[PDB]
């Protein structure tokens, strides 16, 4: 794979409190035109919770997340942000970066992405 | 019948009263508040002994999960912390000193398991429990193994079986429901798999014990063992060039090791509360204040951010924080003995195949 994604920032937060995460996409990245945020509690589905075409700039959010968190990219490091404010316990999961050239269908399934990162850890305390 | 106008504190004998009792004689430099630190024997049970007749100290050290049951017996007063002295401490830790909805200690020391790796032989220790198989074939090609730890409990055996969805009992907004168990789900169905599969293709073996990985380990014979702070003395001894690091994750998720919260409560009996608040907030948790602790007998990792981030320069420490963020507070309940028997039944029944792993975990969920 000559394109890999490293997520850091995950970790203990209090419910209401914020937490931004990072995810570097390194390798041969110019194609990439949509970069997603996703997570997965332990056993249960991988579900979608933003992402961003970068080609201009729209993002999409779930439902769950949408007015409380902001998924934004910073070109000029070849890093994307998820910055979740208004913490929930609801939020706790495994955090996954992903990333396409291009895709078929929602933008934010997780059968749309072809690059995925190895997770990181959020865990709101209530 | 405990004495206003000093504090009496009880702590273990296997931690650092000496280093404890200078932060005393700190605090006694400030206040002319006497504070007396004693290690008395059998303390796990003389302090609910001793406080059931309002007797005993001020200031009570233990493992977090003993302490609900201590609450539920009305032996702790609840806490008093503010949020700015609130926010100087991880949050996962407040999760521990919970009980009823009210705070009932004040987190001190965090302790969880980790992977230890002997470097010589594994300077890349495996991120995931799936690549372990084939390092195992690996070093048994050169007479070593890839890892040997302590089958027989389910503390060590948990960490594997829960990483995707097993749950001793569900804890949600601070109440831990005794009738939901996560002992049969499909996650830890995968995780006793992967165990017993281990066994099955002879990179594991149903009999190893503490003692036997510990040996294996400190001897070179193992690349790998899963351990806690408490066991990198011997290591120290046996020279073994070592490192300590994260759990490897199964199915992408963390190993989930139990987590024990070394906490400080406060006898409901005290006339002292306010002296102990003082102590324990600005005194003890505090860098001077744990750094002292700690020169006298290591802390581990520490529930104060601060002094967190001094000790976590020490990679094992850093470690030993990240493998706790990412398991499982223990359970402050009694139904947790529950817990322990049934599980222990079921890895033995598993690994030694009498039973499947889905009868074993049917018989341990009911």
């Amino acid at each position: 794979s000559q394109v890999q994604l490293v997520e850091s920032g995950g970790g203990s937060v209090q419910a209401g409190g914020s937490l931004r995460l990072s995810c570097v996409a390194s390798g041969d990245i110019k194609y990439i035109s949509y970069l997603g945020w996703f997570r997965q509690a332990p056993g249960k589905e991988r579900e979608g919770v933003a992402a961003l075409y970068t080609s201009t700039g729209r993002t999409y959010y779930a439902d769950s997340v949408k007015g409380r968190f902001t998924v934004s990219l910073d070109n000029a490091k070849n890093t994307v942000y998820l910055q979740m404010n208004s913490l929930k316990p609801e939020d706790t999961a495994l955090y996954y970066c992903a990333a396409a050239e291009w895709g078929s269908q929602s933008p934010l399934t997780q059968w749309f992405y072809r690059y995925w990162g190895q997770g990181t850890q959020v865990t709101v305390s209530a | 019948k405990i004495e206003e106008g000093k504090l009496v504190i009880w702590i273990n004998g296997d931690k650092g009263y000496n280093g404890l009792a200078e932060v005393g004689k700190k605090f006694e430099k400030d206040t002319g508040i006497k504070v007396t630190v004693e290690h008395p024997d059998k303390l796990e049970e003389k302090f609910p002994q001793v406080a059931a007749t309002g007797d005993g100290p001020d200031i009570i050290f233990w493992a977090h999960d003993r302490f609900g049951g201590y609450a539920q017996s009305g032996l702790l007063a609840e806490i008093t912390p503010d949020k700015a002295f609130q926010d100087k401490l991880y949050p996962f830790t407040w999760d521990a000193v919970r009980y009823n909805g009210k705070l009932i200690a004040y987190p001190i020391a965090v302790e969880a398991l980790s992977l230890i790796y002997n470097k010589d032989l594994l300077p890349n220790p495996p991120k995931t429990w799936e690549e372990i198989p084939a390092l195992d074939k690996e070093l048994k090609a050169k007479g070593k193994s890839a890892l040997m730890f302590n089958l027989q409990e389910p503390y060590f055996t948990w960490p594997l079986i829960a990483a995707d969805g097993g749950y001793a009992f569900k804890y949600e907004n601070g109440k831990y429901d005794i009738k939901d168990v996560g002992v049969d789900n499909a996650g830890a169905k995968a995780g006793l798999t992967f165990l017993v599969d281990l066994i099955k293709n002879k990179h594991m073996n149903a009999d190893t014990d503490y003692s036997i990985a510990e040996a294996a380990f400190n001897k070179g014979e193992t690349a790998m063992t899963i351990n806690g702070p408490w066991a990198w003395s011997n290591i120290d001894t046996s020279k073994v060039n070592y490192g300590v690091t994260v759990l490897p994750t199964f199915k992408g998720q963390p190993s989930k090791p139990f987590v024990g919260v070394l906490s400080a409560g406060i006898n409901a009996a005290s006339p002292n509360k306010e002296l102990a608040k003082e102590f324990l907030e600005n005194y003890l948790l505090t860098d001077e204040g744990l750094e002292a602790v700690n020169k006298d007998k290591p802390l581990g990792a520490v529930a104060l951010k601060s002094y967190e981030e001094e000790l976590a320069k020490d990679p094992r420490i850093a470690a030993t924080m990240e493998n706790a963020q990412k398991g499982e507070i223990m359970p402050n309940i009694p139904q947790m003995s529950a817990f322990w028997y049934a599980v222990r039944t079921a890895v033995i029944n598993a690994a030694s195949g009498r039973q499947t792993v889905d009868e074993a975990l049917k018989d341990a969920q009911t």
